[PDB]
């Protein structure tokens, strides 16, 4: 899963 | 920019990156979407995690500032970006990037690492 920063 | 061996794309083929850069796209509209890998042979430590969705008016400096914190480096340890193969400059913005260079699968792949000049 993508990771928000 | 050192030669990569993009993990991403040995496990998945361009259809498969494809659809999923098609389907983060159209959730995440202002979100870029980057894969981030290690330079082989650098001893800089290797992220957790590969994949993230970054504000389009984040900085590459302020990217590097993220990045730092997440692979445990100090000031005098050394981190450099390349994306199109060549270094970014510090004032562009991940969206400006993603315009210019994202790949045909809609991800933008950045590499770094602890060396500037490669063969």
């Amino acid at each position: 899963d993508f990771t928000f920063l | 920019g050192p030669h990569m061996k993009w993990a991403y794309k040995e496990e998945n083929n361009f259809e498969k990156r494809r659809a999923e850069g098609d389907k983060i796209r159209r959730k995440y509209p202002d979100r870029i979407p980057v894969i981030v890998e290690k330079a082989p042979k650098s001893k800089l430590h290797d992220l957790d995690k590969k994949k993230y969705l970054v504000p389009s008016d984040l900085t590459v400096g302020q990217f590097y500032f993220l990045i730092r914190k997440r692979i445990q480096l100090r000031p005098e340890d050394a981190l450099f970006f390349f994306v199109n193969n060549v270094i970014p400059q510090t004032m562009t913005t991940m969206g400006q990037l993603y315009q210019d260079h994202h790949e045909e699968d809609l991800f933008l792949y950045i590499a770094y690492s602890d060396e500037s000049v490669y063969g």
